[PDB]
C-alpha cells in the first residue's frame, strides 16, 4: 500500500509558534493553548494564541448573551426541570413576536420581546466579529478577502432575520431560535411561497452548494495527489511555479480540456462558495416581497 | 495545443488497458482505452435520450424526461418506451462515469501523482448508484429511481421527501447537510486565506503561510495548516456525499415512516418520558 | 417584473465572472505552443489578462504574469509519430534526464524562506528544539526499496519550521553520502522505512544537494520528480 497523506505518519514539535508581528498589538495576544497530539495527526497540533482586543471581547460577550437568552427561555419552557430540559432540548423554541405587533418593540417579554433581545445580541455579535475579520487582516497587511467572503454569509443571515422581516412589515417573518423549529420554519417558508424549487435563485444556490463540494473535493484531492512535490505550499508555487503546480494543471487539462493556476483555483474557490449565500439571499429577499408563489412566477417565466 | 511547460510530461506509458494502442491526445484531451469507452457510453446514452425525446414527442430541454419502469415491472425489463430506455441509459451513464474515473487513473499514472482525484470522484458515482441501483434493488423496483429530466428530477426529490413528512428529520440527512454547509464555509475561507496572502495591501510584499497561520490563530485561536485544510476540504465534501448516500439507502428500507417520529425514542426514554412540563409533557 | 430582471442580470454577471476567472487562470502556461515550442495558431477565445506583479519578500524580486515562458532546461524527448498529439519518447534515461513522471521545473536555486527570512526547511538536528512528538521515529531505521533490498539508513528528518511538519527523511547510503527522500513517498514501519517508488540501485541517482544543511526549491523539484518517476521507471524491478 502506497501512503496516502490523509493522516501524518510522524509528528514533530518545536517551540510554540507565536506568529508574525507586523502591526499586531501584541499586548492583545493570549499565550499558547495546549498541544493536541490528536489534532496533529490530521492538521496542526498547536492551539492558540488568540487575539483579544475590545471588539473581540464585545463580540464574544454579546454572542454568549444571545446564547444564554435562548437557554434561559429554554429552561423556563422546561419549568426549570433538568430532566425535561434534556428530554425536550430540540423541541424548545424562542419565537418572534406575532404579526399584530408589526415591527414594534412593544411586544411583551414572553411573547416576542425576548426574541428581539436575543436577536439584538446576535446582531452586534456577528457584525463586531465581521469587523474583527477585517482588522485582523489589516494588522497583518493582508488582503480583505476573508471579510469580503464573510459578508456573503452575513447577507443571507441579514436577509432572513432583519431585511426581509422589515420589508414584509413584521418581525413574525423572522426565524425562530430552536433546533427543530428552525427546520419547520424552513419547510413552511417553501410551502407558503409555492415551493422554493421554482425559485431560480434557490436552484442557483444549490448548483453552487453542490459545486463547492465538487470543487473542494477536486482541489483537496489534487493538492494531496501532488503533495509529494510540495503542492500544499501554495504561495511559493504561485510565486515560483514547480512541478506540483504543473502536474496539477495537466491532470485537469488532460481530463476536461482546461485547467487552473495555483492562484486562480483559489479564485474559483472563493466565488463558488460566496455565490451560495449570495444567490441564496436574493432568492429569499424576493420571496414574499415581490414574488408570492414561485410556481406561479415560473409559469409566466417571470 | 500545448501549455508552455507541457511537452516534458507527454511521455508514453501509464495505461491500464491496450498498451500504446490509445496512448495519445486530441488537443488538450488525453484519450486512452477509457477515453474511447467514455465516448462510446456517453454517445450511446445521448443517442438513446434523443430517441426517448422523439417518443415523448418533444425537443425542449426543459421538457425531455426519461422515466424508469413503473412499479409494476419490479426489477425486470420494460418495453423501451415504458422504462427500458431509462434502463439502458442508466447502464450507459454508469459505463461513462466509471470509464471517466479509470481514464483519470491512467492520467495519474502518466503524471506520477496520487490517485486521490478518481478516488474522490468514486464517491459521487456511488451516490448516483445508490439512487438508481442500490436503493431501487433493495426496495424491489426500478420505479423508485429518479427520472432523467431537468424539472422532473426535482419533482421526484420533492415527492420522495414528502413521502416521509418533512425530510429534514432524517438524522443522516442532518449530518450530510452539516458537512455540505461546513465544506462551503471552508472553501470560502481557504480561497480567501490564500488570496489574502498572495494579494496583500497595496505595495506590500506577498505574505507567507506563517501569516496565514497567524491570521487564523488571531481570529479563532486555531489554524489547521496548509496540508490540513486540503485534507479537511476533501474529508468534509466526501463525508457530505457519504452521509447523503447513507440517508437515502436507509429510507424506504429500514425506515419508511415519517422521519419526525423516529425522534420519539429519545423522548419516550423511561427516566423522563412521564415527567410533566416542557413541550412533550 | 423585478425578479426576472434580477435573474437576467445574474446570468450576465455570471458570464463576465466566468470570463474573468478563466482569464485569471491563464497567467501561467500561455500562450499555447506547438510540440516544437513555437506559438500555436489557435489560442482559443479567451485573451491573456493584463499582467499583474507580485512583490516577493526578503529582497527576492517580483513576478509578473503573464510573462515570457520558457523551460530554461533541455528536454531529452523526441517525437514518435509524424503528426500532433502523440507521446514523446525519452532520448536517454528518463530518470537522469528529468522527463515524464521524473520531471522537474527550473525553480529558483534558493531555499524557501519563512516570514522572518530564515530557511523554511532544516534538518531537525539544526532546528531548535524540534523533536519527534508522536508516531514511530524513523531516525535509525534501515531504508528498503521496492526490490526488497536495503538502500541505506535514516539519519535525520528535514522539518518545516514554521509549519512544524516532517518534509523529508535524510538517508545515508553505502558510501557515506546522504539523499533526501520525500516524506509523502515513504512508509514508516516498526522495523524499516519502505520506499515503493525506488529499487535499491536507484538511490545513488537521487539528485544531491549542494549545501548539506539546506535545500533549494530547484533541488526539491529534482528530488521529488526523481522519486515519483520511479513509479513508472522502476516498474520492471518490482515486485508483488
Ligand atoms: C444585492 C447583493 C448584495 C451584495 C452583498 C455582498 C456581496 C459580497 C461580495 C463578495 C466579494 C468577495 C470577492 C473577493 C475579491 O476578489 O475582491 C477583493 C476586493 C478587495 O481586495 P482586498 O482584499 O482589500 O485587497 C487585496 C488586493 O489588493 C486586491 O484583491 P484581488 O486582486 O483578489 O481583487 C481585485 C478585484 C477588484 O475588486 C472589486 O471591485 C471586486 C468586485 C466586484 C464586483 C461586482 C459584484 C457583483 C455582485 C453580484 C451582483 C449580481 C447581480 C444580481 O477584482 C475582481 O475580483 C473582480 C471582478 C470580477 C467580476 C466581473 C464581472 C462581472 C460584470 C459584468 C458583466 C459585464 C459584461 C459581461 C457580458 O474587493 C473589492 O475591492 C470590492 C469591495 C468594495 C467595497 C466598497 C465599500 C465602500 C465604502
Ligand atoms: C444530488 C441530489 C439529487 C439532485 C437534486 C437537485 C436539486 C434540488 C437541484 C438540482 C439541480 C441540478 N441537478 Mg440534480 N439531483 C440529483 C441528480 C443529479 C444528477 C446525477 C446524479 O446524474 C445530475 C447530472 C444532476 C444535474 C442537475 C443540474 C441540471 C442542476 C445543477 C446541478 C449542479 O450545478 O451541480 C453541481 C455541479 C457543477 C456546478 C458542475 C456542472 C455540471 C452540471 C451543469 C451538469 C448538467 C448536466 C445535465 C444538463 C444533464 C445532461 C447530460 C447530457 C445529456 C450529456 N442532478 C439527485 C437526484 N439537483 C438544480 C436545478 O436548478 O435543477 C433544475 C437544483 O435546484
Ligand atoms: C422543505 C425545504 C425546502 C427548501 C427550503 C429552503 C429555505 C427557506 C432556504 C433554503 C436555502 C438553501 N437550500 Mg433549500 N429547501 C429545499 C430543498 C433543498 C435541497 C434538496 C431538496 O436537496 C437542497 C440541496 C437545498 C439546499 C439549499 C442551500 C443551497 C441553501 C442554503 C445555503 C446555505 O449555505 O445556508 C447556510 C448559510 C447560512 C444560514 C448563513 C450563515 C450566517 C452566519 C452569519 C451565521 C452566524 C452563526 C453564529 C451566530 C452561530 C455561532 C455558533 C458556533 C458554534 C460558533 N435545498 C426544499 C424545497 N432552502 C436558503 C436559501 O438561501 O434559499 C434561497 C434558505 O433560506
Ligand atoms: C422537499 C424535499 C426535501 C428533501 C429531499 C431529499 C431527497 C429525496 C434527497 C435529498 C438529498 C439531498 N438533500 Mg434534501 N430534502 C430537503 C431539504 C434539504 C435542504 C434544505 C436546506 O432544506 C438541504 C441542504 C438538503 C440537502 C440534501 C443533501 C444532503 C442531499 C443531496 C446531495 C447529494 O445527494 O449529492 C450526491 C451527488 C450526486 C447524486 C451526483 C453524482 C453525479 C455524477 C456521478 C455524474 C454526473 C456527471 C454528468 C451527468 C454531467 C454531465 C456532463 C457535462 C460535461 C457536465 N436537503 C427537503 C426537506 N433530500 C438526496 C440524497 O441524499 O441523495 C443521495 C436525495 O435523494
Ligand atoms: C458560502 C458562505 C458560507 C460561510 C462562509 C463564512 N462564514 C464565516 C465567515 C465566512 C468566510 C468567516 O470569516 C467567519 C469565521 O470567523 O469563520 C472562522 C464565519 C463564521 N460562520 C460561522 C458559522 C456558520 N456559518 C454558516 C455557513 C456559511 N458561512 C456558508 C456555508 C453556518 C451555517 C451553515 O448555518 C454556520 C452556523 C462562525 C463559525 C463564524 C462567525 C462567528 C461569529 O459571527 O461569531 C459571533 C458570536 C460569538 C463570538 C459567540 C457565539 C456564541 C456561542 C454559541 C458561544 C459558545 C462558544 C464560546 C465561544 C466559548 C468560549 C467562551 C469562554 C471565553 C468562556
Ligand atoms: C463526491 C463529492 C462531490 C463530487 C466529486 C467529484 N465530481 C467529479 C470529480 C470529483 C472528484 C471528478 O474528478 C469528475 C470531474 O472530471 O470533474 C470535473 C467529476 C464530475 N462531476 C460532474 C458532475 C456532478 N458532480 C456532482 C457532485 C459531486 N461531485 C459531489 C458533491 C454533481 C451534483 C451535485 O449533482 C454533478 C452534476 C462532472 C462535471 C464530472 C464527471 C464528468 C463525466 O463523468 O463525464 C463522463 C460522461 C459524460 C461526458 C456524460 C455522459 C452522459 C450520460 C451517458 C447520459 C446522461 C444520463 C444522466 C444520468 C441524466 C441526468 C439528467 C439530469 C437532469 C438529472
Ligand atoms: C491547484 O491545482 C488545481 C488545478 O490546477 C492548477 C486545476 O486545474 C484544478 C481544476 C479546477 C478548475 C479548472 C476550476 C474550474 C472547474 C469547475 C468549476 C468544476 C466544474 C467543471 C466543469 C463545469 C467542466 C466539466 C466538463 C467536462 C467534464 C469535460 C467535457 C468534455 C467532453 C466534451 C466529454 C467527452 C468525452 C471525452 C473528452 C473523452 C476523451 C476521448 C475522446 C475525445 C475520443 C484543480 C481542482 C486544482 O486543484
Ligand atoms: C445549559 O444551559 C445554559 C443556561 C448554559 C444555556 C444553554 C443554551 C441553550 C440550550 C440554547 C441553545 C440555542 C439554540 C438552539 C439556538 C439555535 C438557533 C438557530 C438554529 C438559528 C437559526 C436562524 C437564525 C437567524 C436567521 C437569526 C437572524 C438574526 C438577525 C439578522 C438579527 C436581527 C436583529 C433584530 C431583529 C434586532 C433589531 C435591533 C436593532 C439594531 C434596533
Ligand atoms: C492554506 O491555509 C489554510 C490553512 O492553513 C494555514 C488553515 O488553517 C485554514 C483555516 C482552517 C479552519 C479552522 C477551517 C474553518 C472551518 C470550520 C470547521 C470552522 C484555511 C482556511 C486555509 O486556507
Ligand atoms: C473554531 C476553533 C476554536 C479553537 C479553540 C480556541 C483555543 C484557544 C486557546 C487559547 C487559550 C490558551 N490558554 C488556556 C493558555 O489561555
Ligand atoms: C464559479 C462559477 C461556476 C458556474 C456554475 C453554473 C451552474 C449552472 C446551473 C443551472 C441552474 C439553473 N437554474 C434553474 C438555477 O436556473
Ligand atoms: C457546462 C459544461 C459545458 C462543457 C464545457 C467545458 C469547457 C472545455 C473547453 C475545452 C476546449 C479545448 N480547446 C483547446 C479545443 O479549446
Ligand atoms: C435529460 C436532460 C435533457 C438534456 C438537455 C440538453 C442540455 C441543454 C442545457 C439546457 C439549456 C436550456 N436552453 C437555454 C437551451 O434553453
Ligand atoms: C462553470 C465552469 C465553466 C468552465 C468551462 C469553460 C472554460 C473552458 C474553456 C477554457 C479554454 C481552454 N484553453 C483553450 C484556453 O486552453
Ligand atoms: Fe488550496
Amino acid at each position: 500500500a502506497e501512503y496516502q497523506n490523509i493522516f501524518s505518519q510522524v509528528q514533530v514539535r518545536g517551540p510554540a509558534d507565536l506568529g508574525m508581528t507586523e502591526d499586531v498589538n501584541l499586548a492583545n495576544r493570549s499565550g499558547v493553548g495546549p498541544f493536541s497530539t490528536l489534532l496533529g495527526w490530521f492538521g496542526n497540533a498547536q492551539l492558540g494564541p488568540i487575539y483579544l482586543g475590545s471588539l473581540g471581547v464585545l463580540s464574544l460577550f454579546s454572542g454568549l448573551m444571545w446564547f444564554f437568552t435562548i437557554g434561559i427561555w429554554f429552561w423556563y419552557q422546561a419549568g426549570w426541570n433538568p430532566a425535561v430540559f434534556l428530554r425536550d432540548l430540540f423541541f424548545f423554541s424562542l419565537e418572534p413576536p406575532a404579526p399584530e405587533y408589526g415591527l414594534s418593540f412593544a411586544a411583551p417579554l414572553k411573547e416576542g420581546g425576548l426574541w428581539l433581545i436575543a436577536s439584538f445580541f446576535m446582531f452586534v455579535a456577528v457584525w463586531s466579529w465581521w469587523g474583527r475579520t477585517y482588522l485582523r487582516a489589516q494588522a497583518l497587511g493582508m488582503g480583505k478577502h476573508t471579510a469580503w467572503a464573510f459578508l456573503s454569509a452575513i447577507w443571507l443571515w441579514m436577509v432572513l432575520g432583519f431585511i426581509r422581516p422589515i420589508l414584509m412589515g413584521s418581525w413574525s417573518e423572522a426565524v425562530p431560535y430552536g433546533i427543530f423549529s428552525h427546520l419547520d420554519w424552513t419547510n413552511n417558508f417553501s410551502l407558503v411561497h409555492g415551493n422554493l424549487f421554482y425559485n431560480p435563485f434557490h436552484g442557483l444556490s444549490i448548483a453552487f452548494l453542490y459545486g463547492s463540494a465538487l470543487l473542494f473535493a477536486m482541489h483537496g484531492a489534487t493538492i494531496l495527489a501532488v503533495s509529494r512535490f510540495g503542492g500544499e505550499r501554495e504561495l511559493e508555487q504561485i510565486a515560483d511555479r514547480g512541478t506540483a503546480a504543473e502536474r496539477a494543471a495537466l491532470f485537469w487539462r488532460w481530463t476536461m480540456g482546461f485547467n487552473a493556476t495555483m492562484e486562480g483555483i483559489h479564485r474559483w474557490a472563493i466565488w463558488m462558495a460566496v455565490l451560495v449565500t449570495l444567490t441564496g439571499g436574493i432568492g429569499i429577499l424576493l420571496s414574499g416581497t415581490v414574488v408570492d408563489n414561485w410556481y406561479v412566477w415560473g409559469q409566466n417565466h417571470g | 495545443a500545448l501549455l508552455s511547460f507541457e511537452r516534458k510530461y507527454r511521455v508514453p506509458g501509464g495505461t491500464l488497458v491496450g498498451g500504446n494502442l490509445f496512448d495519445f491526445w486530441v488537443g488538450p484531451f488525453y484519450v486512452g482505452f477509457f477515453g474511447v469507452a467514455t465516448f462510446f457510453f456517453a454517445a450511446l446514452g445521448i443517442i438513446l435520450i434523443a430517441w426517448s425525446a422523439v417518443l415523448q414527442g418533444t425537443w425542449n430541454p426543459q421538457l425531455i424526461s426519461v422515466y424508469p419502469p413503473a412499479l409494476e415491472y419490479g426489477l425486470g425489463g420494460a418495453p423501451l418506451a415504458k422504462g427500458g430506455l431509462w434502463q439502458i441509459i442508466t447502464i450507459c451513464a454508469t459505463g461513462a462515469f466509471v470509464s471517466w474515473a479509470l481514464r483519470e487513473v491512467e492520467i495519474c499514472r502518466k503524471l506520477g501523482i496520487g490517485y486521490h482525484i478518481p478516488f474522490a470522484f468514486a464517491f459521487a458515482i456511488l451516490a448516483y448508484l445508490t439512487l438508481v441501483l442500490f436503493r431501487p434493488v433493495m426496495m424491489g423496483a426500478w420505479g423508485y429511481a429518479f427520472p432523467y429530466g431537468i424539472w422532473t428530477h426535482l419533482d421526484w426529490v420533492s415527492n420522495t421527501g414528502y413521502t416521509y413528512g418533512n425530510f429534514h428529520y432524517n438524522p443522516a440527512h442532518m449530518i450530510a447537510i452539516s458537512f455540505f454547509f461546513t465544506n462551503a464555509l471552508a472553501l470560502a475561507l481557504h480561497g480567501a486565506l490564500v488570496l489574502s496572502a498572495a494579494n496583500p495591501e497595496k505595495g506590500k510584499e506577498m505574505r507567507t503561510p506563517d501569516h496565514e497561520d497567524t491570521f487564523f490563530r488571531d481570529l479563532v485561536g486555531y489554524s489547521i495548516g496548509t496540508l490540513g485544510i486540503h485534507r479537511l476540504g476533501l474529508l468534509l465534501s466526501l463525508s457530505a456525499v457519504f452521509f447523503s448516500a447513507l440517508c437515502m439507502i436507509i429510507t424506504g428500507t429500514i425506515w419508511f415512516d415519517q422521519w419526525v417520529d423516529w425522534w420519539q425514542w429519545w423522548v419516550k426514554l423511561p427516566w423522563w418520558a412521564n415527567i410533566p412540563g416542557g413541550i412533550n409533557g | 417584473d423585478l425578479a426576472s430582471l434580477a435573474i437576467y442580470s445574474f446570468w450576465i454577471f455570471l458570464a463576465g465572472l466566468i470570463y474573468y476567472l478563466q482569464t485569471e487562470n491563464m497567467r501561467e502556461g500561455y500562450p499555447l505552443e506547438n510540440e516544437d515550442g513555437t506559438p500555436a495558431a489557435n489560442q482559443g477565445p479567451f485573451p491573456l489578462p493584463k499582467p499583474k506583479t507580485f512583490i516577493l519578500p526578503h529582497g527576492r524580486g517580483t513576478l509578473t504574469v503573464p510573462g515570457p515562458e520558457s523551460e530554461d532546461r533541455p528536454i531529452a524527448l523526441a517525437r514518435t509519430a509524424v503528426s500532433e498529439g502523440f507521446p514523446h519518447a525519452p532520448t536517454g534515461d528518463p530518470m537522469k534526464d528529468g522527463v515524464g513522471p521524473a520531471s522537474w521545473v527550473a525553480r529558483r536555486d534558493l531555499p524557501e524562506l519563512d516570514g522572518h527570512g530564515h530557511n523554511k526547511i532544516k534538518p531537525m538536528k539544526a532546528a531548535a528544539g524540534f523533536h519527534v512528538s508522536a508516531g514511530k521515529n524513523p531516525i535509525g531505521l534501515p531504508v528498503r526499496g521496492c526490490d526488497l533490498e536495503i538502500a541505506g539508513k535514516v539519519v535525520d528528518i528535514w522539518v518545516d519550521i514554521p509549519e512544524q511538519m516532517a518534509r523529508f527523511l535524510e538517508v545515508e547510503l553505502k558510501d557515506g553520502s546522504t539523499r533526501l527522500l520525500p516524506m509523502q513517498m515513504v512508509k514508516v514501519q516498526s522495523n524499516r522505512v519502505h520506499v515503493n517508488a525506488l529499487s535499491s540501485d536507484l538511490f545513488a541517482g537521487i539528485p544531491t544537494i549542494k549545501s548539506p544543511t539546506e535545500v533549494t526549491l530547484l533541488e526539491e523539484d529534482k528530488i521529488c520528480g526523481y522519486v515519483a518517476g520511479g513509479l513508472m521507471y522502476a516498474a520492471p524491478k518490482r515486485k508483488s
